């Protein structure tokens, strides 16, 4: 598969699919679109897919949503791929995972004001940061790590640093916090990417699509740094229950959608297992 | 007319034959006049809204709303299907069903299609004999025409196992089953301000085994509430006196509705607060706030929710001090009931008048930058968007002594001394000064005596000392040598604990009621050599804990300041 | 002997003596060695001037000390009241005889 | 005290004691003074680590030895013997505490 | 006076200047020549001099000598301007000729091979630079200082270091080493003005022109560094006899020019009263 | 024609009449046909080749060849003639006299101008009434008919003082003062192989004094004489045996000359030495080099001076081995009387065999790059240029243990020890060699048996020493550890003493004979570890002083060496 990028360079390459390109762009940000549609089918810009962690990722990004004709679910844009102190330990001694650990860390814990708890945005990009560029057996290995006390579920649950990142002074509506990611382009597409790999289905004898854990945790641990940021809720042991900043009230008419978009992050079965079985 | 659901479900399998039932749609009505049709749509739909061919072999009953097989199947026919499928797995279709794609003007029906042939009616479980996998939610909207939304029997397994004895049951309530017919109806019209939700379960009995299944209603609601006061409140009286700042919430009243339709996103467009006019000095200090909360209240002992609109009037600038009105505003509420809201508002003036005699004293052994004493308008720490700075006047011209900083958090001034070769003069030893107290909108002001005296010995300075109290380590260095903010010549040493990074962390300071406070004033500003360890921009070296703007938050154990380099030493 | 540049170690945060109260382990590279052929003739003349009270009886330096030249950046780890702390400066990088 | 700086001299070139006889003068910048207020959290840690005997026994340097950074080029002179000489880096120029 | 590259300059400014100051340089380097001479005649190039240590003298005196027209004297085109161990010790403590110092020492004192005794040119550079950007209240206490026995002497003829710049293999003929100076720019220019400044007349009461000892001191330093380089001929205390490294062996029937020649160094009154009045 | 002189003298005032005579000039001649002219320039010369006005004061008598004057003088035309000197003060302006500017075609005569008036009789010293004070030097070309050079009388002074009775005096000399009329004249024709000056003194008798003035005549040559030999030996006779260098002085011989006047500008273009032809081998390998110089030999108790021309003979190119020839050349000199000169010349070849046996040992403890002997062609520091090359020939082929570099400096071959391996086997401890020495640009080669037995005990090596002999610092870690270079297995150590910076510095080294030599040797330059203290690029550390090329050649008390970092220090 080629991704969108080199999918760019080689529609760059002529003029006709270039020119159908550049008009159903026009028309979106009758007789014309459908045209530029029933051209753009065979394209190599269709059933193009970006990466994770690629160069320009945004770009790439940017290739695909413009293209995308307009809902509950959509199709995510990517190629189909004490324990916890231990585990920061193992963190520790490396080079690349001690200095971007201390790079979100001392920007997370930087206060400003008696009423600014820290700088958010800045917080968001420096975890970005780390769970993009550090290899997947410290970010995982520090994030889904079992426990049977108090003190190992809140040294996991403090990983993200939810005070600044994951907490707010309010807790929005699902919905309202669902169309605030939909606006963005990254945040659309890790949650795309989530609503693809941790679906439930009772196919299967692990509820999860294709039976990859792998691919579930890789689009969970994808969403952390942006407006839709799950964490654990509690400190409790056992119960491994994670969610948004968000609830169900101030819904209206929509309170089943909202609560069937918050039973795939509460009470997900794929999720759960996925969690408990990188556990053992 | 509506759907009584949104999303249909179904099993496919190979070479099932022409004419077999697959399953019963319901369209619940709103008046006494409509007939629900039943149109397909002409595109079998896969994954992810992707066409895959036009719609051949399910056909559609009107008007009994029937879905069901008007040809055949074989493997030929899914693995062109299953190739349309753009690299995905061929799990699911749907159609789409429209009546006259979003509920409540159409409905999306699914099915799975298995690649094996019928099972055998003996190798089925009675579960997948009596409901489907994924179990439905209904939806009715309140005070319509009540009819029938749903059907037990599962059509294909009738149609293909007719042996087995399958029943169904339900358990004041307003539903129904037929007897003798497995439809099910609700008697009288809903209403959800009474209960919103009906959790029933469906019993399914074969030949043997007895099944319960959860069976959700959930009631829909229209906007058949006007808003209502709490207990008869329709003025809220509020003064405006010492606070004047930009945005204060002056006073705030609830509004009860019943509804919730006009939900969050169109709660902007249809609640419709409205400032009515009369006099442009209101619309330009002052403006209506809205926003709304949902409680839950209780009818029959369940609960239901609804909505508690505040409507607050909060102020748009800074008012000055020479303002004495008072008026009556009047908001008008749109329930798109219709409600009218009063609001007595009173701004008052204000005084600054000061005590007519301030009589203080400071000693002869003092240094540069040493707090006195405070200056303040009487209603001190009431004033929040007020600017009131002081000055100070000597009347005999030659005896600069003391200065006097506004401090802004209080609206304070302080007196501290300014130059120290003119109090060890023994000339200038009784000192009058005349302080005023200005304001910066309005030039109005007040103005006061202060008498001052110098009094005691005079002892000389060691060489051997440092410029700040905080260069010294110990307690027998702090205490036998002075610094530059001290009020009486020499510092104060306080003594923390051993409890590791504490706030509490020994250390020499001018002022042990000033200098290590955790705040830095207009005063400890000026020159850094004052009070390092409450306004330096720099680096503490050991176990620390930073100040939040600048300074030392905690320290273990004694904690030292260079300030010519910007550094801090905090260790045991 | 042994010539002079980076050691490293593995101790607990608290072992530091720095006053933090937590468990994790942390990475310390520190300078050792000792310096023989980094001596030059500035060296021998400052201690023939000492050797002879030439000088006027201050602390000086005739011998070439060993030290880092530059430092790592930060050091963050999380305690036992969970909060967290980070740590400047802390471990060398570059060792030279300096 | 007084802070680590350079401070000069004026000595005879067979005051130096490398051997050369000659008679004529140069002056010599050294770096003298004690470091206080250069302490860091590095020396702090390993200060600890060395109470603790948690070190392999080496020779570490827990306080900053007050170094030059630079030196000067040549110095020449001429001897008894009407002989020039040329003496690479015997005084300082730049006084840091490293 | 206006110096010559400024005269250059300000001949840039016209035409008629400037083609005849071409018109000449082509003949040199009738009735067109002298009508060449007689319109520079005139001319700002005309009369213009230059300066000791000046910005671009090398310019300034290929100006000069490319107007000369051609024999014993020149013109000088110049604006008309123990001890020793004492010296080496005012030198050594400044900051500017200590380095200078050790610069020409350094260079001047290293031996290649076994038949080169020292690098030639790089220390007439060297000595050349000393003796150019040092202020004169030190390059003359260490060249002219009196001195009452023999180490002082040879502390004293040792200065310029004579082993490396002033000796060689043979002793060449004045008139041959002549030629080659009067073959270079600068040397002939440094030649020229030792021969204002420290010639020898019968008029005033200190054989000098003018009674002027800083102008023959002057004129005296500044020929040190070139194939012209005097230096003193023994290691005697009262008796100060310079000369050139060259002798009068060799010469045919010129023995009386070159004997003249060589009488300006050995026995000049002008030179030898200002050296010893130096040394009061 | 030639005047006797270069420039002339005379001395000027203000208000001096006309028809006063300023002197005379005197022109000695050639031939007896030749009367002398006497032209004036017509230009009034200043300062530096400066032309002021056109002369039309000073005029001439050509018989007797007078300068005078002929106008007046005033102030106002020498303020005329001070403005033209372009910056410069007037001093002395000068004349030009031709008589048929340089000597002797020409004549400059300067003038001294004098700002006061014509001094009284009475006021003038009689020094400055006899000479003037720029003391003449007169010029005689040898040869020469001779006639008057010289005349006494100061013309203004007894033209303007005619009163006093003044005498001029002189003391077998040729020259001869007339009587009654005081011009100088000489007698007979002179020659400078004789004699060449002539120092007199003029007497000068006023009324009262006598004044003694030197009189100098120096007499100038032509080139009258033929070249010589020093005593009858035309040839000369060398051998070309072992040299063969591109520039060797062959031969040599003298040519003696009493002329001078080919001077070192045209002695290229007079003394012609020319190599006559008949073999291009002579003249493609042989040149004739000349140069002059000059000496002092006696006449008549006298010294005059004459010229001596070595001519020698020398190579142009490296002669190769396989040359047996001999010639005798022929070379021409002229002396523009001619001479004619023989050199015989013999090349003989080189025989380059080698002894028959090289039988020599070498311990078992011994480490790399260790000299054991030298392999020399017989003849050995005779060669000069001619490159010989030497290589080893194992018989066994299996035993490489020995290594053999060309030293160039001897050209002779050391053994060293290049494998440790295969030293300590006790299969290979009778080694057998077949040494080959070559030649570069003939092929011819000869060779010889090398017979070496490996012998001796094993002690295995300690793992705290270092891997050069350098490092250790005093006597005992010396003598106690071996290094790299080192022909038994341990180091050598040699002491100095306490001179201060001398060559005898102590210090440890492989072998005392080769390593703190002074020389880097083809062996020691190979790896730098064997020998730092001779072949390092680097610094030292201490009182030193550098060596030549590299290496330590002074040092103060003991050195030790740092190869790993180039430094050494040089320490008591
Ligand atoms: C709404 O009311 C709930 C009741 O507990 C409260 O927690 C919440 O903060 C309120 N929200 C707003 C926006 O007032
Ligand atoms: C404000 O106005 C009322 C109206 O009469 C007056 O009585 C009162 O004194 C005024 N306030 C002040 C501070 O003057
Ligand atoms: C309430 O809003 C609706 C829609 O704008 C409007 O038609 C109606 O007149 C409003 N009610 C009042 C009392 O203005
Ligand atoms: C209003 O008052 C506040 C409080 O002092 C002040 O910070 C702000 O700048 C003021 N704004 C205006 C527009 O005067
Ligand atoms: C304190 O004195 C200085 C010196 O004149 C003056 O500049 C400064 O304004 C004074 N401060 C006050 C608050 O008067
Ligand atoms: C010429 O002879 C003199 C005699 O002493 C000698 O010193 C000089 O070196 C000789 N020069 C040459 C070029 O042979
Ligand atoms: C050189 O030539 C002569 C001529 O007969 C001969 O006798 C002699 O052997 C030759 N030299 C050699 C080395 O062969
Ligand atoms: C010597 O040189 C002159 C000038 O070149 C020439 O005329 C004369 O023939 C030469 N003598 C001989 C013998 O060639
Ligand atoms: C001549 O021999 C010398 C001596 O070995 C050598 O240095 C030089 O390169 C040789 N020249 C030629 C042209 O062979
Ligand atoms: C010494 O042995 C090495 C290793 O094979 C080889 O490269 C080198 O040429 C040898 N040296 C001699 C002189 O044979
Ligand atoms: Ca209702
Ligand atoms: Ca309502
Ligand atoms: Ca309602
Ligand atoms: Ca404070
Ligand atoms: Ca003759
Ligand atoms: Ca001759
Ligand atoms: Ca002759
Ligand atoms: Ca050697």
């Amino acid at each position: 598969p080629v991704d969108c990028v080199r999918a760019n360079e080689l529609c760059a390459a002529e003029s006709n699919c270039s020119s159908r390109y550049r008009t159903l762009r026009q028309c979106l940000a009758n007789k014309e679109c459908q045209a530029a549609l029933e051209v753009l089918q065979e394209s190599p810009l269709y059933d193009c897919r970006c990466k994770r962690g690629m160069k320009k990722e945004l770009q790439c990004l940017q290739i695909y949503w413009s293209i995308h004709l307009g809902e509950f679910y959509e199709a995510s844009p990517y190629e189909p791929v004490n324990h916890c102190l231990d585990a920061a330990k193992a963190c520790n001694l490396n080079d690349n995972c001690k200095k971007l650990r201390s790079s979100y860390i001392s920007i997370c814990n930087r206060e400003i004001s008696p009423t600014e708890r820290c700088n958010r945005r800045k917080c968001h990009k420096a975890l970005r940061q780390f769970f993009d560029r550090v290899p997947s057996e410290y970010t995982y290995r520090m994030l889904f790590c079992s426990c049977q006390d108090q003190a190992c579920a809140e040294r996991r649950r403090q990983t993200i640093l939810p005070s600044c990142s994951y907490e707010d002074k309010e807790k929005p509506n699902c919905l309202d916090l669902r169309g605030v990611c939909r606006t963005d382009h990254l945040c659309r597409s890790r949650l795309a990417d989530f609503h693809a790999n941790c679906r439930a289905s009772y196919q299967t004898v692990t509820s999860c699509p294709a039976d990859n854990y792998q691919a579930c945790l890789g689009s969970y641990a994808g969403m952390i740094g942006f407006d839709m940021t799950p964490n654990y809720v509690d400190s409790s042991p056992t119960g491994i229950v994670v969610s948004p900043w968000c609830s169900c009230r101030g819904s209206g008419n929509m309170e089943e959608e909202c609560e069937k978009f918050l039973r795939d992050f509460t009470e997900n079965p794929c999720l759960r297992n996925a969690i408990q079985a990188f556990g053992n | 007319l509506y759907f009584s659901r949104d999303a249909y479900w179904e099993k496919l399998y190979v070479d099932q034959a022409a004419g077999t039932p697959l399953l019963y749609v319901h369209a619940l009505r709103d008046a006494p006049e409509e007939v629900p049709s039943f149109r397909l749509g002409q595109h079998l739909y896969g994954t992810y809204r992707t066409r895959l061919h036009e719609n051949n072999w399910i056909c559609i009953q009107e008007d009994t709303g029937l879905l069901y097989l008007n040809r055949s199947l074989d493997h030929s026919s899914w693995e062109k299907l299953s190739v349309r499928n753009h690299g995905f797995p061929l799990l699911t279709v749907y159609l789409k069903v429209f009546l006259s794609c979003q509920w409540p003007g159409c409905a999306r029906v699914y099915f799975s299609f298995f690649n094996t042939s019928f099972p055998a009616c003996s190798s089925l479980k009675p579960r997948e004999l009596c409901f489907p996998e994924t179990r439905p939610s209904f939806r009715i909207r309140e005070n319509r025409p009540p009819g029938t939304f749903h059907q037990f029997r599962l059509l294909p397994v009738q149609f293909l196992c007719p042996n087995i004895s399958v029943a169904y049951r339900l358990l004041g309530l307003p539903f129904r089953c037929a007897p003798d017919s497995l439809e099910v109806s609700t008697r009288w019209a809903l209403d959800r301000e009474q209960r919103e939700k009906y959790e029933l379960v469906a019993v399914c009995t074969v030949h043997e085994e007895v099944v319960m299944v959860p069976f959700p209603v959930t009631v829909y609601d229209e906007d058949d509430s006007a808003p209502t006061f709490p207990a008869g409140v329709d003025t809220a009286s509020a003064v405006v006196e010492f606070k004047r700042k930009e945005d204060t919430v002056v006073a705030t009243l609830r509004v009860f509705d019943a509804d919730v339709v006009p939900a969050s996103g169109e709660l902007v467009r249809r609640y419709t607060s409205t400032l009515l006019p009369g006099d442009t000095w209101a619309q330009q200090t002052f403006r209506v706030e809205h926003w709304p909360n949902e409680t839950s209240v209780q009818a029959n002992g369940s609960f239901v929710r609804a909505t508690v609109h505040d409507y607050r009037l909060v102020l748009n600038r800074n008012l000055s001090i020479s303002e004495n009105r008072t008026m009556q505003l009047a908001v008008l509420v749109n329930d798109s009931g219709v409600l009218l809201l009063h609001f007595n508002v009173s701004v008052l003036p204000v005084s600054l008048h000061l005590p007519s005699t301030y009589s203080l004293s400071v000693s002869r052994r003092a240094r540069r930058f040493a707090q006195i004493g405070k200056v303040c308008v009487e209603n001190c720490q009431a004033f929040s968007g007020i600017n009131v700075q002081y000055k100070l006047h000597s009347s005999g011209a030659n005896c600069s002594t003391l200065g006097v900083v506004t401090s802004a958090e209080d609206t304070s001034g302080i007196l501290f001394v300014n130059d120290t070769k003119a109090l060890r003069r023994p000339k200038c030893a009784e000192l009058h000064y005349m302080v005023v107290a200005t304001d910066q909108q309005t030039s109005r002001q007040a103005q006061a005596q202060l008498l001052v005296t110098v009094e005691g010995s005079y002892v000389a300075e060691e060489a051997g000392c440092p410029l700040s109290c905080a260069v010294s380590k110990r307690r027998l260095e702090c205490e036998e040598c002075g610094g530059l903010g001290s009020p009486t010549g020499r510092c104060e040493w306080r003594q923390g604990d051993g409890k590791g990074i504490t706030r509490n962390f020994s250390t020499c300071s001018p002022s042990t009621k000033t200098c290590p406070d955790g705040h830095c004033d207009v005063v400890e500003t000026q020159d850094i050599n004052i009070c390092p360890q409450d306004c330096l921009r720099g680096s503490i070296v050991g176990g620390h804990e930073p100040g939040e703007p600048r300074g030392i938050k905690a320290g273990y154990g004694t904690c030292n300041c260079f300030p010519e380099e910007e550094k801090c030493f905090c260790e045991p | 002997a042994r010539p002079c540049g980076l050691r490293e170690l593995e101790v607990r945060v608290s072992e530091l003596g720095l006053g933090y109260a937590s468990d994790e382990t942390v990475l310390f590279r520190y300078c050792a060695g000792a310096c023989e052929a980094a001596a030059r003739v500035y060296d021998l003349g400052l201690r023939r001037l000492r050797q002879r009270r030439r000088l006027r009886r201050e602390r000086v330096r005739a011998q070439p000390c060993c030290r880092p030249t530059a430092y790592e950046d930060e050091v963050s780890f999380l305690d036992a009241h969970s909060r967290y702390h980070t740590v400047h400066e802390l471990s060398a990088r570059e060792c030279a005889c300096v």
